[PDB]
């Protein structure tokens, strides 16, 4: 079939910026191509088809250009409602293919997290397993590393992580680990940490 | 004269529905194009 | 314009059938497409009818187990998908694709539909314990299948409130954590979840004194 | 004017002619959805 | 509007070709359908062309043994069916299926097909000899193929006259029977019949005196 | 393919009543569906297309309706030209199919056939067999049980049955039996007569 | 009145346009018949 | 209306791919056909393509190693031709089938395909030694590929020159001649030839003394 | 497929006469046939569309006809531009075929041809191989016979022929023939001679 590359995967720019990303077609496929909007829990919004003719509703500060197989989407000032993911879509031929996807980042400062720790809840205790969680707060950018160290050096690797979308008001992440362990495994230790590695930070925090 | 005017605004009427089937047609034309692209691609 | 079934959960190797309608002006000259999104994961496109003609193009990777159907007299499209498995847990929406653009327009609500083997149950809410503001949360874990509505105070506190995504856990459930920061200097706080598959609703408080 | 009642009576002709064309279309464009049900019968 | 060819009768296992010819603009705009009705049986579609673009599509029973033809520049619809047997033989119909309408309008005489292995012969007929008013009639037995045209009196006795449908009897022949009911009192009267695929024609009286 | 099913195959009402037929389709057809209604001796006649709209020449007693998988002929005042076979066809995917038929009857009072019997000519018995003939004329219902019997009790069953049309005169019917055998089991035996079992008749009668 | 003219000049010229694109829709209209002819030609 | 590529030349078992551009309106509601000519042979057809519809369809006797492609965005239609043998080498035109005529009206000029395991080489010119007209002439042997044009003079003379088609010898190469008709009776003639595939240009003069 | 044959291949007429050819389908095309012209050294060029329909810039003198399988091309009077090769081809389905082809020749009166003959040149004799061209000029009509003899009777038969079009002034040809041998084939015989047969020679020529 065809085959569309959205070219960057994500992005990181600041509100009022212009901003170009592109959409290339393994094959050519004339100006078939369409264009979408997608916030997190709600469903894609056309914003561009045949290429360049705007959708209803669409603000003019987007733009498309592009036909046959290089093709560009460009917006000439951020605002925050334009931060979200965008899918291309080809129409030339059948079966219809999506791009990769573009996610667009509020680029701030660099903020340092607030990292807490919470030992498991006695009654969790009672029903045979015991789960450790590792709190990140307000920090800035998304690349961390949360490290689990059992007593010392168990540096178990163990644990899930989950960390939320950008946050609307101050453009921060926050991430929450849960450290899951068995009874038994929680009982036969005594010391529980959390070693977090961040470039807002100077040296790696613990909280035990 | 009024037969006139009467006659004009029957016209208008009728060139406007006439262009609102034309425009569908276009699109319901394109299907036609979709619907072979969609045989080709599932027979091929 | 796009009304969409509810909800399903389906064991692997078992099939699903979702329901989409649409207007009639719709199932005349337009086209319906079904488009799958994993959470976290990109839009990928499954098939489409032109019920007009009653054509419809399928993809590649799931050519052979998905099945897309429409009833104009009812003017509703169906997408039936053959032997499941759990990567094929995603939210399915059904759009318009509209000839004259060349796109899709309108779009439907999505469907939450789970592919596992795991059954109905509620979750269990355990508290997390706290011149600095403290920190202070619950836990949502062993639940299936999502979704979960976190509130605090019955929805009367928002600020500082983070409700991060669930995590698949290798039991097969799913595990959802909450937290609040508020100072430290009184005031009560007590989580409220909601987990509607299992109709179950739960309210827990939360003091840990030092 | 004789010369505005002989256009009107011209272009209520042409109208004619292009409300009967388009009915032949839409019969016509019937055919086109026939062609590929049988084409999709006969084959799949 | 819809003109056929004439009667034609075959062996089994061969084949037959039946032309329709229609209108100019029956091949511009529209389809031509061709449906069969066994005596006594409903109407059973076999296929359809359509004119302008050459498609065609057949029915499952009668896949790989019918094939239907259409040459526009006589405005001709052929129909072909290979493979013949003893139930297929039928009436054959050609109409146009009209698709504003998405039914068809006209239709044509029907076409007298048979598949059997007996020849064309002449028919036998044997008088059937009779306050009440009583029952006279003849016999028409041993004639192949359909059909025979019973009048009496050269068409001028027709009250009390039923005139039965003809069986298939187990030679392969068709045997047919008309009666009358006249009162008890000395007109004559000759039962007259003439089978057009043999080109006979022959009467017959009844006196029976008890 | 798509099957259409035709309920009731036949129906027995009198002039002005009204009759409602149905015809089910196996899946979804939409509003394809043709109604026709066809004579003893004659192609068929298009009455009702897309289901709703009536045809040219067709009165306005005549009545469709249904959508998808369910619809319904009905007429509001039966008249005499409205007595006969109809098949309903649908035309939303190929191949076409059609249903199975409904045979509309002329309901009339009960009525006793007059039974006769016709031996076999002398010139056809010069030809080397023999064909008995029954008749039973002008009766009601068209249900009714011929019984041959050579002799006595021969109870035969090697015979031919033939049954008219409805009469449009008095809406009765007429049977038509042929009983062919060969010269010398004609030969053989001598009494020959013809039973009848009919609702119009108290008890079954013979002619001998 | 030029009121009346100028509106006829204005039907006049729609009709124009659309006699246009009928011819035009005719033309597209027998590509779908060559377009179905290569589909049951190189299939079948 | 309708440019074409340049000439090739290829190998046999090797393959082709010759391109034609045509304009916007074409690539909307028309179709482009691929028709081909041996020389001294006829018009061959090959295949076309319906841009609009990405369908198309093939001759039997190139079913399975031709293949034609046509880019809206540019315009511009391809044609691909695999398995080359001897007997593919030909003009190959590009034509626009104009459905509402049900012909081809515009054409392109034309391009030279050579199918030969030959290498691109300078051919030779030797010399034709002549109250009667006298014939003089030259011989142009030993080059490929197609072709030369000859010219007398640098192209001052043009009556009664003949310059005749080129065969193909049983080398591979080609060979082709001309010639001229003038009286007994002091001018000097030299022929004129240029072989653009090998960009070569020879002059040579015809100086026989009987 | 369809197969289109045009009668006859080549035909003989002069300027101002009328001319008629067939071109027979298979099967049946409808009106669809379309009849082209080709010059030598040039590309087709559209003259009837549709059986009927003359194109664009073409005569009045030119004429088509028939429908579905036997078809027609006329011209009322000819002229130096009509005479050429003509191709119908059909478009009722695919794949699309096209005819033989009919080659129009200008007919004039008998020529006989001025023969002549040039040995191999000595330049071309030191490369290792020799060629022997023999020349027919201004001839009528084109069917003729030349005979290569090295020494007297070798009858060689290893040589390759070439004619031009019919000339547009005078309508006559030219055949030239080059006799290719090796240079010890050419070293060993004396004799070389160029036989013609022509209808305009009461006699073959010979020119040694």
């Amino acid at each position: 079939d065809i085959q569309m590359t959205q070219s960057p995967s994500t992005l990181s720019a600041s509100i009022g910026d212009r901003v170009t990303i592109t959409c290339r077609a393994s094959e050519g496929i004339y100006h078939w191509l369409a264009w979408y909007q997608q916030k997190p829990g709600k469903a894609p919004k056309l914003l561009i088809y045949k290429a360049s003719s705007l959708a209803s509703g669409a603000p003019s500060r987007f733009s498309g250009s592009g036909s046959g197989t290089d093709f560009t989407l460009t917006i000439s000032s951020l605002q925050p409602d334009d931060f979200a993911t965008y899918y291309c879509q080809q129409y030339s031929n059948y079966p219809l293919t999506f791009g990769g996807g573009t996610k667009l980042e509020i680029k701030r400062t660099v903020a340092a997290p607030s990292v807490f720790i919470f030992p498991p809840s006695d009654e969790q205790l009672k029903s045979g397993t015991a789960s450790v969680v590792c709190l990140l707060n307000n920090f800035y950018p998304r690349e961390a590393k949360v490290q689990w160290k059992v007593d010392n050096a168990l540096q178990s690797g163990n644990s899930q992580e989950s960390v939320t979308e950008q946050d609307s008001k101050d453009s921060t992440y926050s991430l929450s680990s849960t450290l899951t362990l068995s009874k038994a495994d929680y009982e036969k230790h005594k010391v529980y940490a959390c070693e977090v590695t961040h470039q807002g930070l100077s040296s790696p925090v613990t909280k035990s | 004269m009024k037969q006139i005017e009467d006659k004009i605004e029957e016209i208008e009427s009728k060139q406007k529905k006439i262009e609102n089937e034309i425009a569908r047609i276009k699109k319901l034309l394109q299907l036609t194009v979709w619907g072979i692209k969609q045989l080709q691609a599932r027979i091929l | 314009q796009l009304v969409q079934s509810g909800a399903e959960v389906r064991k692997p190797g078992a099939s699903v059938k979702v329901s989409c309608k649409a207007s009639g002006d719709t199932f005349s000259s337009y086209a319906i497409s079904w488009v799958r999104q994993a959470p976290g994961q990109g839009l990928e496109w499954m098939g489409s009818i032109i019920p007009l003609f009653g054509t419809a193009a399928y993809a590649q990777k799931f050519q052979g187990r998905v099945t897309i159907t429409a009833d104009e007299s009812t003017s509703t499209a169906y997408m039936e998908l053959s032997s499941l498995r759990s990567e094929d847990t995603a939210i399915y929406y059904c759009a318009r694709d509209n000839p004259t653009f060349g796109a899709a327009d309108s779009w439907g609500k999505g469907t939450l539909v789970t592919v596992s083997s795991a059954s109905t149950k509620g979750p269990s809410v355990f508290p997390l314990a706290p011149g600095g503001t403290a920190a202070l949360g619950c836990l949502v874990k062993d639940y299936f299948p999502e979704p979960v509505t976190v509130s605090w105070n019955s929805g009367a506190l928002t600020s500082g409130v983070h409700t991060f995504p669930a995590v698949l856990q290798s039991s097969g459930l799913y595990s959802l954590s909450s937290v609040v920061t508020v100072p430290s200097s009184t005031q009560t706080y007590i989580c409220n979840v909601n987990h509607k598959p299992s109709n179950t609703k739960v309210d827990k408080k939360v003091e840990p004194k030092s």
